[PDB]
């Protein structure tokens, strides 16, 4: 499974 | 900030006139990702051409395989024509069955 | 052997032509297994290898939702990034993400990766410790400070040590007929006269998997590094790869030259000569 999206830059 | 495409044109299997094969144009080492690639038979655009999904190498440069079924002959000439922001005019690389 | 699972993300802005395109692909070793494209008629995580198709609806839906959320985060972060570099809203920009895990023969974590580039240049990377960050410039330092405040490294470490390795091991078992099969190169040397006094000897490796290979020419047993033309390893389109190395040799000297091939699929390295 993919990782969660990172926080906003 | 921009990296120009490397281009290889070649077949999936060693070429044998009259036998069906795949014609490949591999573009790689380029940035940005926007690129146009045509495969040519006797100077004309081949209509049915597919390509791989956009991915990139460890150095972040992009690569794509463009391909089509073809049956090479003695006299039919094949080539890959590439345009990219780094190029002032399209680059044409002719297929050479020994490369 | 050792194995890897890697996901690759590319987001590309296109002002005046809609929202940034988001495309992402997943690999195990040199085999692609999924794609997602925001420009697809119906964007969803799609199978790109046969062995992944057995995964249930839950797999497909969860990865689809992840990619949809990531499409939105990448788009907002592209707006942040433009500001970090004082850039106008008029030009196109690229954000790339790679993460994944390497495991040894025994299935254990060798190392994890999580890193980003903006306009083709390294921006920020999780260190090998899976705990601290390296920022390439003062803009990335802004992002680092945010991610440190959010303790984002800790979430990444859990993913890379746990989920990533666990799913890689699963993929390797489901795809064991292909992912755990090395196909050795088929090798031969060709000879191409250039002139009355020189010819090219080209050593070919064809039909091999995985892509990693070493092809070298020696002359009287000395490596010809500076005098060898070595093309980039290229995909054949049938999962396998191709490569050649070529050397320009004085006429009559061909037998002094030997080609040496190493690949995981070979018991021992091969040495070849031109065979007239």
């Amino acid at each position: 499974i993919r990782a969660a999206p990172p926080p906003l830059f | 900030i921009q990296r120009t495409p490397k281009i290889q044109v070649y077949s999936r299997h060693p070429a044998e006139n009259g036998k069906s094969n795949f014609l490949n144009c591999y573009v790689s080492g380029f940035h940005p990702s926007d690129i146009e690639v045509d495969l040519l038979k006797n100077g004309e655009r081949i209509e049915k051409v597919e390509h791989s999904d956009l991915s990139f190498s460890k150095d972040w440069s992009f690569y794509l395989l463009y391909y089509t079924e073809f049956t090479p002959t003695e006299k039919d000439e094949y080539a890959c024509r590439v345009n990219h922001v780094t190029l002032s005019q399209p680059k044409i690389v002719k297929w050479d069955r020994d490369m | 052997g050792s194995h890897s699972m890697r996901y690759f993300y590319t987001a590309v802005s296109r002002p005046g032509r809609g929202e940034p395109r988001f495309i992402s692909v997943g690999y195990v070793d040199d085999t692609q297994f999924v794609r997602f494209d925001s420009d697809a008629a119906s964007p969803r995580e799609e199978p790109r290898a046969p062995w992944i198709e057995q995964e249930g609806p839950e797999y497909w839906d969860r990865n689809t939702q992840i990619c949809k959320t990531n499409t939105q985060t990448d788009r907002e972060s592209l707006r942040n990034l433009r500001g970090y570099y004082n850039q106008s809203e008029a030009g196109s920009h690229t954000l790339q993400w790679m993460y994944g895990c390497d495991v040894g023969p025994d299935g254990r974590l060798l190392r994890g990766y999580n890193q980003f580039a903006y306009d083709g240049k390294d921006y920020i990377a999780l260190n090998e410790d899976l705990s601290s960050w390296t920022a390439a410039d003062t803009a990335a330092q802004i992002t680092q400070r945010k991610w440190e405040a959010a303790r984002e490294a800790e979430q990444l470490r859990a993913y890379l040590e746990g989920t990533c390795v666990e799913w890689l091991r699963r993929h390797l078992e489901n795809g064991k007929e292909t992912l755990q099969r090395a196909d050795p190169p088929k090798t031969h040397v060709t000879h191409h006269p250039i002139s009355d006094h020189e010819a090219t000897l080209r050593c070919w490796a064809l039909g091999f998997y995985p892509a990693e290979i070493t092809l070298t020419w020696q002359r009287d047993g000395e490596d010809q590094t500076q005098d060898t033309e070595l093309v980039e390893t290229r995909p054949a389109g049938d999962r396998t790869f191709q490569k050649w190395a070529a050397v320009v040799v004085p006429s009559g000297e061909e037998q002094r030259y030997t080609c040496h091939v190493q690949h995981e699929g070979l018991p021992k390295p091969l040495t070849l000569r031109w065979e007239p």
